[PDB]
This record gives structure tokens, C-alpha cells and sequence, in this order.
């Protein structure tokens, strides 16, 4: 039987959804970070230990521990409050009394063809999702979209200050994906208690935490998909700790796509940013293009690809430091995904430019002639 | 069936193309079988001219060489697919024969 | 030749920034531009 162990495996998500009842119930404050978000904070131990992954049991252990005493304190209402976290304080109590291992001291770091194809395409995608693709990329497109097009002024933190030195720097891109973690946690604690007790109308682009469902349901999106890369990422992390380069080029069409399927932006990154840039000038037409477009034309009248390398720094320190004024210029928008589309591409291609770099035959008769 | 019949006369007209460039097809034997290539893969060329313009009085015979690389590389895919791409190389061929008329017929359309 | 025709693209989508037609199509040149001015290779195109 696998599902005994898998089952005995699976606690954390079990828990997850418990706690997501346990959210918007009780206490709207209270409750949801103590069981959910402190859950996803002790996530975040784990994953900031980068080498503890699914191993921290301390903590987790006394997870369990402090929610069994909020249970023995307190938790229609009277019973409704029993239940309730009885349900959760079940399956809590359950980890430590049995199979803590397989969650948090087991997976550590320390049929036919059509199936076949099946499972290795599980596996490639993986790796991609293992790969810079996903490990990055697609977490900060849907944080610009949940910060700078969603809720603005102080989701600042979790942006402009982050992403927007972390891409072109990726010394601290993980670091930086923790934090973030941390501080949407400590964003949707703050605005659990929305902004209605008292109000007499400290400034700060204040919007004020009005609705309920509505105003928390964005920055737990992240939140959750922060943990959906993490949890890829630690699964072939263990999968690799246990668990053609211009050759193929010239063999066939084949060989062709997997080359560039592996090397696109290694070349064409900076083709790629001078026509991103061209993206950002059309989506919007402002004054405030006029400083990208200025920049096209320095990058562009560099030539040789080794000069424009050496403005390649300066290039994504601009790109950066722009993300970071429009934002101060919407607080103290649509244009803040494009200026967060070129620097992301523009930051790939400093970390290759000065870093890694340093029947077909019709085909190649169409583009080479 | 239908389909089969189309194929036959797809080949029927590859054949009515090829006669009608026939002339240009056998001066672009004793010229461009050694002159346009575009198969030359990796780095650069070593022997530059040797290469192309010595390599493999209308119809001329072996007067250069015979076939050393290889003269039907280039009708290796060629004639592979014999069906589909061949009349479309059986129509270029026409064009680049006839491109005075070619040129007659778009300025009085 | 081809630089400065990249060059015509570029400042006709920048002078199109600086406004008070779309650069829609001169974006594709600029792709199609930057495509051949790259394929202008010392190898295949050499050949």
C-alpha cells in the first residue's frame, strides 16, 4: 500500500486546508496567522535554512504542541468552536503521535508506452520548473501583477525592493524569496484587522483594508505559489541529492530545436531586450519611455556585443532603479509589468553576457541566404 | 480514390514544369550545379573557390569532373519527396525560367 | 547599411514615444532588421 505512506506523508497540505477553514472563522486575526500563516512561516524556516528542507521538526513539532493549547483553552459557539478546531487539532495531533517522519525527518536533503512518455514529460517539466524558467521568472510576473497592478503603496516591500534589486543581482534572488514570503505573511496579518475600527481620518498611500474576501484574496496567491516553487524546487533538490551544443545543430531538425530549446537566451537575450524595450516605448508613450528609449540608443549604437556588455551593468541598474521611481511615483500600474518585463529579461542576459558566454539544410537555406 | 488520382497528375504536371525548363534546368547544371550550394555546415570554408565552382556547349559532359561530392546530395531530398515539394520546386523552376513573362503578365493584371 | 537602417527604425519608433499609425509594424522591422543584421554571420553566411 503506498498510500500508507503517502498519507503519512501527506499532513501539510491536510493541515493547509483545516487552517484555511480555521481562516476567516474565530478570529480573523488570531487564528489565520497562528495556524496558517505561521505554518507558512515555518515554511519559510525551512526553506531559509537551504539545507533543511522538509527536515525542521523543532518548530514543527511545537506547531502542533502550541495548537493543541489554543484547543485546550478554548476551541452553537460554544460547540461550534470545539468542533471546529477539533477538526484541525485531529489531524495535528495525529503528526505527532505517529509518522512525523515522512513529512519532516524522511524527505530530507542530508504500464506501457503511452505511460512512459507520460512520466519522463512529468519529469523534463520539472526540471525546467527547477530551472531559472520557474524557479524565478514566473514568481515575480504574478507578484508585479498582485502588487504593482493590484494593491499599490505598501507592497512596495515586496517588489520594487526586492525583485527590483534581486533580478539584476541573483546573489540574493532566494534570499529575497524568503523575505517575501515573510513579509506578505506579516501583509495579510496586518490587514486581517482591515482599517474600519475607529477610523478618524500614518500616510503612506494609505487604501485602507475595506473589504474582506476581496482585500485578502491576492497576496495569499503569492504567498501560496512562493510554496508551489518551493516545493519543486526541494523535490528535485532530494531527486538529484538521491534519486547539444552546436553538435546537434548540424544533424537535423531535431537537433536544431533542442539546441535552442537549451540556448535561446544564451544568444538571442540581447535581441530579446532591445525588442522588449521597443515593447515598453509602445505600451505606454510617455515622457518616461523616453529614458528607455535613450538607453535603446546607447546600447544600440555600442555595436560590438563586448561594449555593450560593459554598459550592461549600468543598463540594468537603470532598469531597476525605474521600476523602483514609478512605483514612488504611483504611491507617493500596466507600465510597471513592461519596465518589469525588460528588466527581467535584460538581467538574464547580464547573468549570461558576462557569465556563461565567457532536410535542415533548406531550412538553414531560407535564413541563410 | 480521388486522392490517388490527384496524386498521379501532381506528377503528371511535375513532369509538364520540368519540360518547359528544361533549357534553363541544363544551363543551371553546366553553371549552377557548381556555382549556388548553401550546404556547407560548421565553420568556414577551407578550399574557398575549389569548393564550389570546381566541384562534382548547352550540354556538356564531364569536362570538369564527375561526381566526387556527391551530385546528388542535392537530389537526395529532392527526389524524396517526389510528391508536394517537387511541384513547388517544378513551379520555381518555371518562374525563374520565365520571368520576362512572369513580369508581362503582373503589369497587365 | 544595415546598421543605419536599424538605426531609421529605431528613431522612428523613438519619435513615436515623443508623440503630442502604431509602432506595431515598426516593431516587427526592428525584429526582422536585428535578425539579418545577426545572420550576417563569418560562417554561414560566409558560405
Amino acid at each position: 500500500e503506498l498510500v500508507k505512506g503517502v498519507y503519512a506523508k501527506y499532513w501539510i497540505y491536510v493541515c493547509a486546508g483545516m487552517f484555511i477553514v480555521v481562516s476567516f472563522a474565530g478570529r480573523l486575526v488570531v487564528y489565520k496567522i497562528v495556524y496558517m500563516f505561521l505554518f507558512l512561516l515555518c515554511l519559510t524556516l525551512f526553506q531559509v535554512y537551504y539545507s533543511l528542507w522538509r527536515k525542521l521538526l523543532k518548530a514543527f513539532w511545537w506547531l502542533v504542541v502550541a495548537y493543541t493549547m489554543l484547543v485546550l483553552i478554548a476551541v452553537s459557539e460554544l460547540f461550534s468552536s470545539i468542533l471546529v478546531p477539533g477538526f484541525f487539532l485531529l489531524a495535528c495531533i495525529l503528526q505527532l503521535h505517529y509518522f512525523h517522519r515522512p513529512f519532516m525527518q524522511l524527505t530530507d536533503m542530508e504500464l506501457e508506452l503511452a505511460a512512459g512518455f507520460s512520466d519522463v514529460l512529468s519529469r523534463v517539466q520539472v526540471f525546467l520548473r527547477r530551472l531559472l524558467e520557474l524557479h524565478v521568472f514566473k514568481l515575480v510576473a504574478l507578484y508585479t501583477v498582485w502588487v504593482a497592478l493590484k494593491e499599490v503603496s505598501v507592497m512596495n516591500l515586496l517588489l520594487v525592493v526586492l525583485w527590483a534589486f534581486a533580478l539584476p543581482y541573483p546573489r540574493f534572488r532566494p534570499m529575497a524569496s524568503c523575505l517575501s514570503t515573510v513579509w506578505t505573511c506579516v501583509i495579510i496579518v496586518c490587514k486581517m484587522l482591515y482599517q474600519l475600527k475607529v477610523v478618524n481620518p500614518n500616510w503612506f498611500g494609505v487604501r485602507k483594508g475595506f473589504p474582506n474576501l476581496g482585500y485578502i484574496q491576492n497576496h495569499l496567491q503569492v504567498l501560496l505559489l512562493l510554496v508551489f516553487e518551493a516545493i519543486v524546487y526541494r523535490r528535485q533538490e532530494h531527486y538529484r541529492r538521491q534519486h547539444g551544443t552546436r553538435q546537434q545543430l548540424d544533424q537535423d531538425l531535431l537537433g536544431c530545436l533542442k539546441y535552442f530549446i537549451n540556448f535561446f537566451f544564451y544568444k538571442f537575450g540581447l535581441e530579446i531586450c532591445f525588442l522588449m524595450a521597443v515593447n515598453v516605448i509602445g505600451q505606454r508613450m510617455n515622457f518616461l519611455v523616453t529614458l528607455h528609449g535613450c538607453w535603446l540608443v546607447a546600447i544600440l549604437t555600442r555595436r560590438h556585443r563586448q561594449a555593450i556588455a560593459r554598459l550592461w551593468p549600468n543598463y540594468c541598474l537603470f532598469l531597476a532603479l525605474f521600476l523602483l521611481y514609478q512605483y514612488l511615483l504611483c504611491l507617493g500600474s500596466t507600465n510597471l509589468i513592461s519596465d518589469f518585463l525588460l528588466l527581467l529579461c535584460a538581467s538574464q542576459q547580464w547573468q549570461v553576457f558576462s557569465a556563461e558566454r565567457t532536410y535542415l539544410d533548406m531550412l538553414k537555406v531560407a535564413v541563410f541566404r | 480514390f480521388l486522392w490517388m488520382l490527384g496524386q498521379a497528375l501532381v506528377d503528371e504536371l511535375t513532369r509538364w514544369l520540368q519540360e518547359f525548363t528544361r533549357h534553363h534546368g541544363t544551363m543551371s547544371d553546366v553553371l549552377r550545379a557548381e556555382r549556388y550550394l548553401l550546404t556547407q555546415e560548421l565553420l568556414q570554408g577551407g578550399e574557398v573557390h575549389r569548393g564550389v565552382l570546381d566541384q562534382l556547349a548547352s550540354e556538356l559532359l564531364l569536362d570538369r569532373r564527375l561526381r566526387i561530392p556527391e551530385l546528388e546530395e542535392a537530389e537526395l531530398f529532392a527526389e524524396g519527396q517526389g510528391r508536394a515539394l517537387r511541384l513547388l520546386r517544378a513551379v520555381y523552376q518555371c518562374v525563374a525560367a520565365h520571368s520576362e513573362l512572369l513580369c508581362y503578365f503582373i503589369i497587365i493584371l | 547599411l544595415w546598421d543605419c537602417l536599424i538605426l531609421y527604425n529605431v528613431t522612428v519608433i523613438i519619435s513615436k514615444n515623443m508623440l503630442s499609425a502604431g509602432i506595431i509594424w515598426d516593431s516587427v522591422c526592428f525584429f526582422f532588421l536585428l535578425l539579418q543584421r545577426r545572420v550576417f554571420l563569418s560562417h554561414y553566411y560566409l558560405h
